[PDB]
RNA sequence: CCCCGAAAGCUAUUUAGGUAGCGCCUCGGACGAAUACCAUAGGGGGUAGAGCACUGUUUCGGCACCGAUGCAAACUCCGAAUACCUAUGAGUACUAUCCGGGAGACAGACUGCGGGUGCUAACGUCCGUAGUCAAGAGGAAAACAAUCCAGACCGCCAGCUAAGGCCCCAAAAUCAUAGUUAAGUGGGAAACGAUGUGGGAAGGCAUAGACAGCUAUAGUCGAGUCGGCCUGCGCGGAAGAUGUAACGGG
């Protein structure tokens, strides 16, 4: 369950996901990647959950890079009460997804392990993905 | 030297400043046509309603 | 019950003359909280760092000097 | 039978077919292979 | 010698945001190319041939001719950009060689 | 009050036979709605009832495209609860084929008084055979 | 009977459905280009975007530092479009300003755009900005204040158009030329599933004989065959209570 170990702020604006990923959307660290297609939230369950996945159907062979962090708070209300009186409290943390945003990459697999894997993975994710390879540029 | 503009659509919910061209350039009414001197302060006018004019060039 | 809720009144701060127009002695240019702008020539400097005409001209704006300071000036 | 949104191919003898508008999948050696869209 | 790209010049009213989005919409590429002692020249390529091209992996390190009419280039490929999460190619920039 | 009104006592009604054999329904029940309304008279009247006689032959002939021979339901309620009664028109047609053409043209006539009285000029049988040989119809090819 | 024509805001209030000053309406007088629209010229910015130079935060290596890599309303090495201020100028227009008599109003609503809050719920709530209603009829939306077109001085059995339409209810094309769909899709919906069909760019094998079937890699036969990528239109996923009832009907 990642998340921040301190921040400087408890509560933030909910502000709004727009445009593409222009950081972020190449394979820098591995030899193939996973990649989002369609703009959404990833929480940090949903993180691990994919992590957790991918690291079963490889066995640990190789060197999975996880490119996503959750550091966004999102706030809920204790329900059953009214609206108004304050912020709600945090309850989670999320990490905003643009199309293009790169989330896993694996080192050291061969592609087809590699594909199953993140096939695998993908079931657990709330966008849609694609799977890319390192190119010379 | 002299372009005939004709006005083509209402202009009841245009924006102030687009009405404001329209009377500064002497247009009264859908069909209405006037016509005026050729020069950058009234192209600008026409320009900024094109939308909703058209110009006999 | 929430802890925020207060805030201060507004100050209504910036700049009051821009660059090109003519000014009169005495005129205030600029209210600015610190030295966002320097005083050039014919421009006084307040108690409060506001900055007033002491000339009539034109206010003219400019970057200048070795630390690259805004200063604004009158010319006559 | 089984009913599912999702069907798809189990063995090497699974086949996928189309009756009446209806995706189905029939298996020649395991009856309890059989499927059908819905 | 071996990699030759078909162009066609891309002038003044064919460069800009609107023109260049019509330009791929056509399945084209915008391409600039620079390099010492003459001024850029702006051309279009093809997105097959720049797709095929760039498959191959011994494009990168090569003089390839760009050719538009009877002028030709000698250039080698410099920068790319990709449609973030298409992939596709979207301009290109040779350096003179 | 120079456009003039047609006057019901000056109206000729002339009667006209059609063959329904292989046509599609609904175009020729517009046609049908069309002459019966009187459409086609340049003493076209709102008000006044200006149309013709039609008397339709071979009803149980008439078709339909697609899959509406079996899919296409005609639905009637008796006001008792859970009085719905639902049939197709591929029993309807082989049952009662005159039903089908009296909802298709009462669907496309005003729904009126003028309207009653313009359906009651359309005669619909299932033969090829119609007892109106007195008022020598004749063949009108719509 | 004729002319003009608001507001539902700010500030304060034992004030909050009241009232007062200001903003907005009207009438009289004074004074005329001092006003506005647009063009050109001068000017400050720290938002959108972007970035990691500070403040925080993040991953992987090497030895707090070095190399790669992300994030930010209360971060900024940068940084627009618009908006705002001033001067000059053409054309168009009863504009601007000053002094007085009379007010009403200080419960707003929806829609688009930028946001806070809420669950990126609500015909929810609170701001900024524009339009409409309020205080506005006509036509199109089946019916439908707030959407689209358009601003009704009176009369006409005259004509042209806007939005939207032209098989019948019901005015106008069963108009013309190319395609696509077979689902009544059109005329309600997701992850996901599938040899449904149209188009396109590549790749593999093959008449010294390919794929399938068939006999024990060889052999009968006699041309195409195979597996992916992009894309148009379709299919399943899809259960509710009065009666078809999710094209207004035919
Ligand atoms: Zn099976």
């Amino acid at each position: 369950m990642l998340q921040p170990k301190r921040t400087k702020f408890r509560k933030v604006h909910k502000g709004r996901n727009t445009g593409l990923a222009h950081r972020g959307s190449t394979v820098s660290f591995g030899s193939i990647a996973i990649k989002a297609t369609e703009r959404g939230r990833m929480t940090a369950r949903q993180i691990e959950a994919a992590r957790r996945t991918i690291s079963r159907r490889i066995k640990r062979g190789g060197k999975i890079f996880i490119r996503v962090f959750p550091d966004k708070p999102i706030t809920e209300k204790p329900l059953e009460v009214r609206m108004g009186n304050g912020k709600g409290n945090v309850e989670y943390w999320v990490c905003e997804i643009k199309p293009g945003k790169i989330l896993y990459e694996i080192e050291g697999v061969n592609e087809d392990l590699a594909r199953e894997a993140f096939a695998l993975a993908a079931a657990k994710l709330p966008f849609k993905t694609t799977i890319v390879t390192r190119t010379v540029m | 030297k002299t372009i005939k503009v004709t006005q083509t659509k209402s202009s009841s919910h245009r924006l102030k400043n687009h009405k404001l061209c329209l009377q500064g350039l002497g247009l009264r009414r859908i069909g209405h046509t006037v016509e005026v001197q050729d020069t950058p302060s009234n192209r600008g006018m026409i320009n900024k309603v094109y939308y909703m004019v058209s110009v006999e060039e | 019950s929430t802890k925020n809720g207060r805030d201060s009144n507004p100050k209504m701060l910036g700049v009051k003359v821009y660059g090109g127009q003519t000014v009169t002695a005495g005129n205030i240019i600029v209210r600015q909280r610190g030295t966002e702008f320097h005083a050039g020539a014919n421009v006084g400097m307040g108690r409060d760092h506001t900055l007033f005409a002491t000339a009539d001209g034109v206010v003219k704006f400019e970057v200048k000097g070795q630390f690259g300071r805004r200063y604004v000036k009158v010319e006559t | 039978m089984k009913v599912q949104a999702s069907v798809k191919k189990i063995c090497g003898s699974c086949k996928v077919i189309r009756r009446n508008g209806v995706i189905r999948v029939i298996c020649s050696a395991e009856p309890r292979h059989k499927q059908r869209q819905g | 010698a071996n990699f030759v790209l078909n162009a066609q010049a891309r002038a003044e009213d064919k460069q800009g945001k609107g023109a260049s989005r019509r330009l791929r919409r056509e399945s084209l590429v915008p391409a600039i190319i620079y390099g010492g002692n003459a001024e850029p020249v702006a051309v279009t390529l093809e997105l097959r041939e720049l797709v095929k091209a760039l498959e191959s992996n011994v494009f990168f390190e090569e003089v390839v001719e760009i050719k538009v009419g009877d002028k030709v280039e000698n250039v080698k490929i410099q920068a790319l950009q990709r449609h973030p999460a298409k992939n596709t190619p979207m301009h290109a920039d040779f350096k003179r060689a | 009050m120079k456009t003039l009104s047609a006057k019901p006592a000056e109206v000729q009604h002339d009667w006209f036979v059609v063959d329904a054999t292989g046509k599609t329904l609904g175009r020729l029940a517009t046609e049908i709605a069309r002459r019966l309304r009187g459409k086609h008279k340049t003493s076209y009247t709102p008000h006044v009832d200006t149309g013709d006689y039609i008397i339709v032959i071979n009803a149980e002939q008439v078709q339909v495209t697609g899959n509406k021979a079996l899919d296409k339901k005609y639905y009637r309620h008796t006001e008792f609860p859970g009085g719905l009664k639902e049939t197709n028109f591929e029993k309807l047609v082989a049952h009662k084929p005159e039903e089908i053409f009296e909802r298709a043209v009462k669907g496309m006539l005003p729904k009126g008084p003028l309207g009653y009285a313009m359906i009651k000029k359309m005669k619909v049988y299932a033969g090829s055979e119609h007892p109106h040989a007195a008022q020598q119809p004749q063949v009108l090819d719509i």
